[PDB]
């Protein structure tokens, strides 16, 4: 989930803004 | 700024600023 990928990784926008309404 | 580590209020700032008037969903797990 987010943490794995933005917190124990390196985030990217890609990602985030899959959780953006 | 989003391509770092962000964690906590730094992860939670950062879709804030993303997202903006989408708003968006924060699970921790």
């Amino acid at each position: 989930g987010i943490v794995e990928q933005c917190c124990t990784s390196i985030c990217s926008l890609y990602q985030l803004e899959n959780y953006c309404g | 700024f989003v391509n770092q580590h962000l964690c906590g209020s730094h992860l939670v700032e950062a879709l804030y600023l993303v997202c903006g008037e989408r708003g968006f969903f924060y699970t921790p797990k």
